């Protein structure tokens, strides 16, 4: 539902400037967590293995 | 001779292949995957247009 | 059964391919387990054993 908003959005926000730029497509590429929190995030899923 | 120029766009499948990269599943379960994918040259013409210079 | 899913999934691959390649055999090497966990199989082993 994102790169549906952003790129509706982004066509919105370049509407009024009527600049001859044409969207093509709005492929998403990355939403990896902060480095820091990630050493938390993997020793949440090694609680469950080590519950088991 | 010298007044046209030709360009060979290739029409053989070509291969590309992605490095590891990480995903989120559903549950937040971060992956590593390691996949390649296969294409053809469909358009000549549009491919050497878009990928302007036909370069792979 | 691996190889043989392994040698029917790869000719089902490489079909569209056109390629001249032929799949000759397919001969399964080894499924031994993780080198980690190497260790514990063995003991299971050495349990019977020591059991008997």
């Amino acid at each position: 539902v994102i790169r549906s908003d952003t790129q509706r959005e982004l066509e919105e926000t370049i509407r009024p400037y009527d600049m001859g730029i044409t969207l093509l497509d709005v492929n998403f590429q990355a939403a990896r967590p902060p480095e820091e929190v990630k050493a938390a995030f993997d020793d949440a899923i090694a609680a469950r293995e080590n519950e088991q | 001779p010298f007044i046209e120029t030709v360009k060979m766009l290739d029409a053989r499948i070509q291969t590309m292949d992605n490095q590891a990269d990480r995903f989120v599943t559903k549950e937040k379960k971060d992956l590593i995957v390691d996949s390649y994918i296969k294409w053809r040259i469909s358009d000549f013409s549009r491919y050497y247009l878009a990928t302007g210079g036909g370069d792979i």
